[PDB]
């Protein structure tokens, strides 16, 4: 059971580590693209 | 709150209001009779001063402090009447 | 990478931070969301004006059609007659399109302007252009008038250069009648000055330049801008080293003073630019070497990014602003480089040293170091370290940064020219002559006067007097220019010093003015004629000369300031001062309201208000809303908010915007309060010892020292007093008594000298004033039953309370050379006694009069005795009961408090002597309450105590159950906390609730509204100061009549009856 | 603060007082003939006496500079010959 | 009338300034008598006045002309590094 | 025992200097295997010891500074006579204070006209000790002998060398004690010519360690590349103005490494020192690491990257090269072998540094006239004695600036601008106006002088260097009577050489005169005490805090009998 739950929290960790960083990221860029004037300029990086 | 006690004799808001009736009811039987057999309903202002005065008589405070600590000349200082107020018996390093 | 790729267009934005470049960038559509972020891309444009442009064809265009620099309401407009910038949708295109015909309408307008400024005076040009083209028109007229004088020396003109001077001193004196007419604007005032600071260096310079040709060296070093007709372009040449003027907007921006140090460390600056090295002035703080590097910058029309240097900046960090100075062409000092941490410095040197290489060999372009791509170079960047030997920040720079970089020393600016200047900046000629006089005396009265806290002979002053001095001088042209200089020292100075520093000071004005034979004072005939007048309605007050002179200088300071406070020792006559004053002002026209308060009774805390940790409601402040009632336009109340406890830095602080002259309370709960005409803030402190040069420079003190109110003035208002009471025979006996010991003789100060170690250290009005209190309580009985004494029976009674009052304090050892002394004077004393026989025992009868050993009355068993709850009569307890009856039976007055401290040795029978003398009250006609103090104790627990046992109320006056006159015994008053600033703050309080009779109620609901109880009398017992014990405030100490406890010799009388 | 520190060093080696941190200072010093830093320069960096190395010197100074000042006070006629050196402040002196 | 300045590199031999004696450094100057002049050169060595032999600006008290009239400039003194020395 | 905890005292003078009980094992275990073997027993004992001492001196005296180089010989000297009962602490303790206790008032009136007031406490002082294992005082009675009417103790005092002359009426008392006359005749010339003190050491070092002790040693690099393994990088301790990397690559050209990586610490260089160490340690090559101390976090990390465990080529030799710093990572120190690259700081020393180093064939011939080639000499000439007046203290310059070569460079590239500005123009000597150029040179190197009479002075070295007469030939500066005389000129070159100004750079002597700076011959007598001073104050710091003196008297005690002695002086 003690090995299955450290298991689960080393996976919990893994994502919850990626987790805080991708939202990070995503916050930053947020306002930027879905923003009028950066987003006119760049069309490749608007689409992804 | 030990020096306050020392000094003073009594600790201000200590116990409950209606609690200071209760005691002093107890206290007045020997009251009365230890006032030279004065046999009349006290009042509780004159109640309390014999509680405390009964408290001082019967409380007793013995202290256990080392010299050596820095704290203990600082408490003589910062504490009036917990080292003037209280016998002072040193304790010397054992004889032969 | 698309961000790098922008920064790369337009250089600047490397200097602003990737927030608010990405905020820039995604609103390039609307130039109007770009408005508030213009003051970070260029120097001195704040706001732009948008008009409306192609309103016909492609509309809703907007188009840039004027530069505004504001300061604070007024603002520099600088419109683009042509050049307009149409702004366009990419933003970094139209930014430089706006840098670009900001230069190019500069360039135009100074053309234009250094061609004008030839043919037109010099009144008329300064008005009409813009601050940064005037000073260059300036420059540029001075350096034509130079040259062409030179040049005339050259071909044998005789006074050729001497006509040159004269309209060098034409063109100054025009300047200095500008600072005169006091023009509207925040910005036509550092357009004229900056003008001023310029033209006194230009006139300096060209008064000693001694050169017989233009090429001659003393003329070159000097800083010279010429408009070269050839290359029709402004050239700004120092030493060998020409310059174009960089043509940046600067708008009206404040020029420091230029000392001959300032001229050669600009030439060093120069040589290192012309060299390719960097510069770097090193320096202590305060000598202004960002602002010198600044002011070289604003010399040459270029921007100077200055980036404030601290441990969290990074070499990347840092690399990103010298990759905006290279692609820019803009210099950028570095504001105390040294606080850089040692591991970025050595990769920072790898980055200077990449520029420098490249600008040695004149590189277009060259790879910095971490980039992929070789970058731009313009030819005119310059890089700058502020840094400082002897560091408060981290050890020398590495071995590669030194090479780099060109040292120039700063010293500490001289003084003399920094005032020299602001004389100038004021509106007054002669400025070298005053300048060095007014330097002289506050350099030589800092050395020879006390050094005391409240007085300030720094700058900090200096530019104070120099407004005042200034004020005086536009409204009074034609009077003498020292006299009135003189005159704005004198009226400043005088309130601030102590009596014993007056002569000094007089002497030292009487030395550097022995022209000026003496000044008229500021008569104000209304107010000095109400004081007498208003002293004789009171019976105890007496006008000296010496203390009405102290009323008209708080008059003198109420005037001009909001926040003038009133330092000076304990009853000194500070608090009847205040009175005074408003019981005069009262009468002419609009009344004056007093409303004392103690701010160290109460936490900062609980004084201005905070928000509360339970309900996150916000409780009001005691002083916010004391401040609140006090500051409306109704009914001309004008009430003083006096603040009687010491100035700390923990509780000024908050109210250090009032003080200053923005004049508006800040709560910290985005609520900002706004002080009007009628409302001002006074401050009755003893030192001014723990308060900051800063705070105290900003409030205007009068000090009120010892002998302004004398004792003597004191003794003979208390005189005064009994024959208002009815008793006049008594009080003409008194006198010739009381004089007898205390005026004629100083006998306070022969007892003084005579014994030695006094346990609690008292001034000598203190004393006195115990003495009269002591001197009524004797003859409170005579005065009941109106009976009338000989001159005999008083000088028993005088000698008795002067021996309590003076020689109480005093130990055995002093008691007995005390007696001593009353014997070599022949005084009353008992003739017959036994060995070790003093006055200190024996009392004088009111059955009989005469000196009668004082035995303690016979003790009677109670019944069934426990030694341990036993007190008995002692001669002590006696003498005790017997002053404390003298004290506590009196009935309150002006000299009286109704309360008497005892202090003494450590089990020396005070606590006891004071429950002997507490018992025997009858329950109905008076109470009693002892509240035992300890270090621990805060004013709030104080308070609460105090606040519970007198709950009874008549009206708005508070009382103790019924009306008892309850006496609140304060066992062990010295013991509560004494904080590093020397006040403690539980005693303050005590203070305040003896003296006024009340405090401020800290319950939530009601806030800055007073609790007064109307009949308590006060007790204390403290043990003896010194041995690491704390001794009792001054202030406080002549609230209490104070007498020494002492250790019996025989206890023989207390333990034999046992 | 020359007496009240001479004091406490006799004081601090014969165990009557504790060994305050400027008490150590002083007695290393004088031990190796320099005058203590308490004695030179006050906690806040102002210089209270006259900057001499050796204790020695320093200490026929503040005999021969109180001398000065001493036989200038008590007496009422001033020194013929001043001792520049022997005042604090030379340059208020020269201003005086 | 001060008394007991001490010459550093440099000895008073009544001629003015003159060249220090072998083995014999700080050679002790006369009674120097200071006034004031109230304002109103070559040959006339501006000599600084130190609290101490440490010499910095701090200790500086004040500037002494010290005539120097034959046979050595006054810049042959700055150089010799000539100083007025209170304490040592 | 006593050299390692000598080595532990040198450890309080200076951070850098500490080295580890682990290190000295090496040198001691070394000096076992190395030393003489003898047949004898008591011989065998002798050579180590020799052998011990030396090469323990010569390791230490390496990552010594010259002001500290001095300082130690004589604590180790201390600490081998205080084991032993020739010196006590008191004894040692003597020497450094020397009756700087004393007090005129409480003692004897001077009495003599011929010393000074503190040569004669000094004297008291040695009228007042007992030594070891001595009965009375010493000394007793020499207050009496020189109060004598005998020129004999005058002309002592007044000779040049007191020190190399025998002590005019107790020479025949000092030859008697072998192993403490040494060190009494050295407390006799701390009193009396207390200036002779670090030429009077010399003499008794020589006298308790052996002659081979006051000799300079002056190690090569080739020497410190043999010493140095793999394992064991090799540390350079930095005085400001030196960098020997340039050393390092001319001993690397001679081992084929010439072309070794270099790498400035800093911030984000310890992934480029990473990278850059672990091509060194497999292929093998030189790694020169600079300005190491300004990046301390890789300095902790290299000494555990450096180690044993991983694998490292023989080849591969690890160079740091750092300035003194506080808080430097001590395990380093404990495996580095640690040098000091200083300036020789003479006149001579610093001309040629100039000349071979800043100063090329380049430079001399980037104006193309007579007059830039004779003021590059002056320039250069007056950088040096401006630098060396330093040594000569508050004497010298009230605050002392380290005046770099960037001031002279500086300096240089102005007079490039200035002359070349006459050079475009049309004796064939240009305008030259020294004015100008008296202000600008006092602006370069103006920049780092604080104090106005420091100022004043350099404006006035100025005005006797940089005069019209410098571009004549016959101008010679100071023809100083140095060793006949020597003239101290402007060497002239007809056709630019360098090598004809590092040529006349020989002819210059070694032993700088003071005349050649403007000050009297009485100036060294002012140097000489200053760095006795600074050796006896730096040597009182590292003595221990040990109450047992000897000679029946505490520290305590000492210190007592004076408090209680000063507190009735007391007005
Ligand atoms: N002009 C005067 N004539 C006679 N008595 C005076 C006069 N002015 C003040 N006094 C009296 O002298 C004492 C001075 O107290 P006052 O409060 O005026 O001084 P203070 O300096 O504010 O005292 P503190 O600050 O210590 O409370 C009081 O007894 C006061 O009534
Ligand atoms: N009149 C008296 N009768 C009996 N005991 C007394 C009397 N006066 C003082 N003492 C005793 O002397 C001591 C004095 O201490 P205390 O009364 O607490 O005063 P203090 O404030 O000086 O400590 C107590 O132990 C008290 O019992
Ligand atoms: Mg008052
Ligand atoms: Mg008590």
């Amino acid at each position: 059971e003690v090995e299955n739950l450290i298991r689960t929290f080393s996976d919990v960790n893994d994502t919850l580590d990626m987790w805080v960083k991708v939202q990070k990221l995503w916050t930053s860029l947020e306002p930027v693209f879905t923003g009028g004037d950066i987003a006119r300029q760049m069309p490749l990086q608007a689409k992804q | 709150y030990i020096n306050m006690v020392l000094s003073t004799g009594e600790i201000p808001n200590l116990l409950a209001k209606d609690e200071r009736e209760v005691w002093l009811g107890d206290i007045s039987q020997a009251y009365c009779k230890e006032k030279n057999l004065g046999n009349i309903d006290p009042p509780q202002s004159e109640l309390w001063t014999y509680f405390v005065d009964r408290v001082r008589d019967n409380f007793h405070i013995m202290l256990c402090f080392s010299p050596v600590g820095q704290k203990f000349r600082e408490r003589a200082r910062k504490f009036p009447a917990l080292f003037n107020e209280c016998t002072i018996d040193w304790f010397l390093p054992w004889p032969e | 990478a698309y961000l790098e790729g922008k920064r790369k267009k337009f250089p600047r934005f490397y200097f602003v931070s990737n927030p608010t470049l990405l905020k820039i960038l995604s609103q390039g559509s609307e130039p109007t969301s770009i408005q508030e972020d213009f003051e970070k891309l260029f120097d001195a444009i704040t706001k732009v004006t948008f008009e409306s442009a192609k309103d016909k064809k492609n509309p809703a265009l907007k188009q840039i059609t004027q530069i505004q620099q504001v300061i604070g309401r007024n603002e520099e407009n600088i419109s683009l007659t042509g050049y307009y910038v149409k702004c366009e949708g990419n933003i970094e295109d139209w930014l430089k399109k706006l840098e670009q015909n900001m230069q190019q309408t500069l360039k135009d307008i100074a053309s234009a302007a250094a061609q004008q400024v030839f043919q037109v005076g010099l009144k008329e040009f300064v008005s009409s252009q813009a601050s940064q083209i005037a000073l260059l028109g300036l420059q540029i007229l001075w350096t034509s008038k130079v040259n062409e004088g030179l040049e005339r020396l050259s071909r044998n003109e005789r006074n050729a250069m001497d006509i040159k001077r004269n309209e060098i001193k034409e063109h100054m004196n025009i300047l200095s009648s500008m600072c005169l007419e006091d023009l509207n604007g925040a910005v036509e005032r550092t357009k004229v000055e900056t003008l001023v600071t310029i033209q006194v260096h230009q006139k300096d310079i060209s008064m000693d330049l001694k050169c017989k040709d233009v090429n001659d060296f003393e003329w070159q070093k000097q800083t010279r801008i010429a408009w070269k007709t050839d290359i029709d372009e402004c050239i700004i040449s120092i030493t060998d080293w020409d310059s174009p003027y960089s043509y940046e907007f600067l708008g009206a921006k404040e020029r420091l003073c230029i000392t001959p140090l300032t001229d050669r460390c600009y030439i060093t600056l120069a040589q290192a630019m012309s060299m390719y090295y960097g510069g770097a002035p090193a320096g202590p703080a305060g000598t202004g070497k960002t602002e010198t590097v600044k002011d070289l910058g604003r010399t040459l029309g270029v921007f100077v990014v200055v980036t404030n240097c601290s441990d969290q900046h990074r070499y990347r960090d840092m690399a990103k602003i010298f990759k905006g100075l290279v692609q820019s062409g803009l210099w950028g000092c570095f504001d105390e480089f040294n606080r850089i941490d040692l591991e970025v410095l050595s990769v920072v040197a790898m980055q200077v040293e990449s520029i420098t290489t490249a600008r040695k060999q004149h590189m277009k372009k060259f790879m910095f170091p971490e980039e992929e791509i070789e970058i731009e170079l313009i030819p005119t960047v310059s890089y700058f370290i502020t840094m400082n030997p002897g560091y408060a920040g981290r050890q020398e720079l590495p071995e590669n940064l030194k090479v780099l970089f060109r040292g120039v020393s700063m010293m500490v600016p001289d003084r003399e020219i920094i005032i020299k200047v602001k004389l100038a900046s004021v509106g007054y000629l002669q400025i070298d002559l005053l300048a060095k006089k007014f330097n002289v005396l506050y350099r030589l009265c800092e050395e020879q006067l006390s050094k005391q806290r409240h007085y300030d002979f720094g700058l900090r002053n200096i530019l104070s007097v120099l407004r005042t001095a200034g004020n005086t001088k536009r409204q009074e042209i034609k009077s003498d220019e020292e006299m009135l200089l003189m005159r704005s020292l004198r009226d400043m100075n005088l309130s601030k010093l102590v009596a014993d520093d007056i002569p000094l000071f007089n002497g030292l004005l009487a030395d550097i003015f022995p022209k000026l034979k003496e000044v008229p004072k500021k008569l104000y005939p209304d107010v000095e004629k109400k004081i007498p007048e208003e002293i004789n309605a009171e019976s105890y007050l007496i006008n000296t000369p010496s203390f009405q002179l102290k009323i008209i200088q708080l008059y003198e300071t109420c005037l001009v300031r909001h926040g003038f406070m009133l330092v000076g020792p304990t009853g000194s006559g500070k608090s009847t001062i205040m009175k005074i004053l408003t019981e005069v002002l009262t009468k002419l026209g609009s009344p004056h309201k007093i409303v004392i308060m103690n701010p160290k009774a109460i936490t900062a805390e609980q004084m201005y208000g905070v928000k509360s940790e339970i309900s996150d409601d916000w409780i009001p402040g005691v002083f916010s809303t004391i401040w609140a009632k006090s500051n409306n336009r109704a009914l001309k109340h004008t009430t003083w908010i006096t603040c009687d406890g010491p100035v700390d830095a923990i509780w000024i602080e908050n109210l250090n915007t009032v003080l200053d002259d923005n004049k508006i309370l800040t709560l910290a709960n985005g609520e900002r309060i706004a002080m009007t005409e009628n409302c001002k803030v006074v401050f009755e402190v003893e030192n001014l010892n723990n308060a900051s040069p800063a705070t105290v420079s900003r409030c205007g003190q009068v000090y009120v020292s010892p002998t302004d109110l004398g004792y003597e003035a004191v003794i003979e208002g208390w005189i005064r007093n009994r024959k208002a009471s009815g008793r006049a025979e008594e009080s003409d006996k008194l006198g010739n008594i009381l004089r007898k010991y205390l005026i004629n003789m100083r006998f306070i100060e022969l007892q003084s000298k005579e014994c030695k170690e006094p346990m609690m250290d008292t001034s000598p009005v203190i004393s006195v004033i115990n003495i009269l209190n002591l001197l009524t309580g004797c003859l409170q009985y005579f005065v009941q039953t109106q009976r009338t004494l000989s001159e005999q029976e008083y000088e028993k009674f005088i000698v008795y309370s002067m021996a309590w009052a003076i020689g109480g304090i005093y130990e055995a050892q002093d008691r007995v050379r005390f007696h001593e002394l009353l014997l070599a004077k022949n005084a009353p004393i008992p003739q017959k006694g036994k060995e070790n026989e003093t006055v200190f025992d024996y009392y004088v009868s009111q059955d009989y009069l005469d000196w009668k050993i004082c035995s303690p009355e016979e003790w009677v068993p109670p019944q069934s005795l426990q030694f341990s709850q036993l007190l008995l009569p002692t001669l002590d307890s006696f003498r005790a009961e017997m002053l404390l009856n003298f004290i506590l039976t009196q009935p309150k007055s002006h000299t009286c408090s109704n309360s008497a401290l005892l202090i003494g040795g450590s089990g020396t029978a005070k606590t006891s002597s004071v429950l002997l003398y507490c018992n025997k009250f009858d329950p109905q006609k008076m109470l009693f309450k002892r509240t035992n103090f300890s270090s621990a104790t805060s004013p709030f627990m104080f308070q609460s105590t105090i606040e519970a046992e007198c709950d009874f109320k008549v009206g708005k006056e508070f009382a103790p159950p019924g009306n008892k006159m309850m006496t609140i015994f304060i066992d062990d008053m010295s013991m509560p906390f004494v904080n590093k600033w020397g006040d403690q703050i539980t005693l303050e309080l005590v203070r305040q609730l003896i003296e006024t009779g009340g405090f401020y109620m800290l319950d939530k609901t009601q806030r800055g509204n007073q609790r007064k109880m109307k009949n308590l009398q006060y007790i204390g017992a403290m043990n003896h100061p010194g041995g690491g014990r704390n001794d009792i405030p001054n202030r406080l100490k002549r609230q209490f009549f104070i007498f020494n406890m002492i250790l019996p010799l025989s206890i023989e009388g207390i333990y034999g009856p046992i | 603060l020359v007496r009240k520190t001479l004091q406490d060093t006799i004081l601090a080696i014969d165990g009557q007082i504790i060994m305050t941190p400027e008490i150590l200072e002083a007695i290393n010093a004088i031990y190796d003939a320099k005058v203590p830093n308490s004695w030179l320069y006050d906690p806040s960096g102002a210089e209270i006496s006259w900057l001499l190395p050796n204790l020695g010197s320093w200490s026929t100074s503040l005999s021969d500079r109180n001398k000065q000042l001493n036989d200038w006070l008590r007496s009422g006629q001033r020194p013929i010959l001043f001792w520049l050196t022997g005042f604090f402040n030379p340059q208020g002196f020269l201003t005086g | 009338y001060i008394k007991g300045l001490y010459l550093e590199g440099c000895k008073w031999s009544k001629n003015g300034l003159d060249d220090s004696d072998p083995k014999k450094i700080f050679a002790d100057l006369p009674i120097l008598h200071v006034s004031a002049i109230n304002k109103k050169m070559s040959n006339t060595y501006l000599c600084p006045v130190y609290k101490y032999p440490k010499r910095t600006d701090k200790y500086l008290i004040f500037r002494v002309g010290l005539p120097c009239e034959g046979s050595n400039n006054p810049s042959h003194w700055k150089l010799r590094g000539v100083a007025l020395l209170c304490s040592t | 025992s006593a050299i390692y905890f000598t080595m532990i005292e040198v450890s309080l003078v200076n951070w850098m200097y500490n080295s580890s009980l682990e290190q000295f094992l090496k040198l001691f275990i070394e000096s076992i295997d190395l030393s003489e073997k003898a047949q004898l027993p008591s011989n065998r004992v002798k050579n180590i010891i020799s052998f011990l001492t030396f090469h323990v001196y010569r390791y230490v005296n390496r990552g010594l500074f010259e002001k500290d180089k001095i300082t130690f010989i004589l604590m180790m000297a201390f600490k081998i006579l205080t084991t032993a009962g020739t010196i006590s602490s008191g004894d040692v303790s003597l020497f450094l204070k020397s009756g700087d206790a004393l007090d005129i008032k409480s003692e004897r009136q001077k009495q003599i006209s011929y010393l000074e007031d503190n040569q004669w406490l000094n004297i008291l002082a040695l009228s007042k000790h007992t030594f070891s294992g001595q009965t009375l005082p010493f000394f007793k009675e020499l207050p009496d002998l020189i109060s004598r009417s005998e020129n004999q103790w005058r002309n002592w005092i007044d000779k040049n060398d007191p020190e190399n002359f025998p002590i005019p009426d107790f020479a025949e008392s000092i030859n008697q004690e072998k192993e403490i006359g040494s060190f009494i005749s050295l407390c006799l010339v701390r009193s009396l010519r207390n200036d002779r003190t670090l030429i009077a050491t010399q003499n008794f070092i020589s006298n308790v360690l052996g002659k081979e002790f006051t000799d300079p040693i002056s190690y090569p690099i080739e020497g410190i590349w043999q010493e140095s393994s793999n394992m064991d990088p090799v540390l350079f301790l930095l005085s400001a103005g030196a960098d020997p990397t340039s050393s390092i690559d001319e001993l690397a050209k001679k081992k084929k490494k010439f072309p070794c990586e270099k790498v400035s610490m800093g911030e984000g260089q310890e992934r480029v020192a990473r990278q850059v160490i672990m091509k060194g340690f497999v292929e093998g090559g030189w790694v020169i690491l600079q300005n190491c101390h300004l990046g301390l976090k890789f300095m902790e990390e290299i000494e555990t990257l450096v180690s044993p465990i991983n694998q490292i080529h023989e080849d591969f030799r690890l160079w740091i090269t750092c300035e003194q710093h506080p808080k430097f990572p001590l395990g380093l120190l404990q495996k580095t072998l640690k040098v000091t690259n200083e300036p020789p700081k003479g006149l001579k020393a610093g001309l040629y540094k100039t000349f071979t180093t800043i100063i090329t064939q380049e430079f001399i011939d980037k104006v193309d006239h007579s007059n830039w080639r004779s003021l590059i000499f002056t320039i250069c000439f007056l950088h040096s004695i401006v630098i060396e007046r330093k040594k000569f203290g508050p004497l010298g310059w009230c605050v002392p600036y380290e005046y770099n070569y960037s001031d002279l460079e500086a300096s240089l590239l102005y007079i490039e601008k200035y002359l070349t500005n006459l050079m475009s123009t049309p004796h064939n000597l240009p305008i030259s106006m020294n004015v100008v150029r008296y202000m600008i040179c006092e602006v370069q190197y103006g920049g780092r002088i604080t104090d106005d009479l420091d100022r004043e002075l350099f404006i006035t070295y100025g005005e006797t260097y940089l005069k019209d007469g410098i571009f004549g030939n016959d101008y010679f500066f100071y023809d100083i009577m140095v060793d006949q005389k020597f003239k101290y000129r402007i060497p002239q070159n007809p056709s630019a050489e360098l090598i004809k100004y590092q040529e006349y750079i020989a002819k210059v002597p070694t032993v700088d005169n003071p005349e050649v700076f403007g000050l009297h011959s009485n100036a060294d007598l002012t140097f000489r005490l200053k760095e006795s001073k600074e050796m006896i104050n730096t040597v009182m710091e590292t003595r221990p805090k040990d109450s047992s003196v000897g000679g029946g008297k505490t520290r305590e005690e000492i210190v007592q009998d004076k408090a209680k002695d000063m507190l009735k002086n007391l007005p």
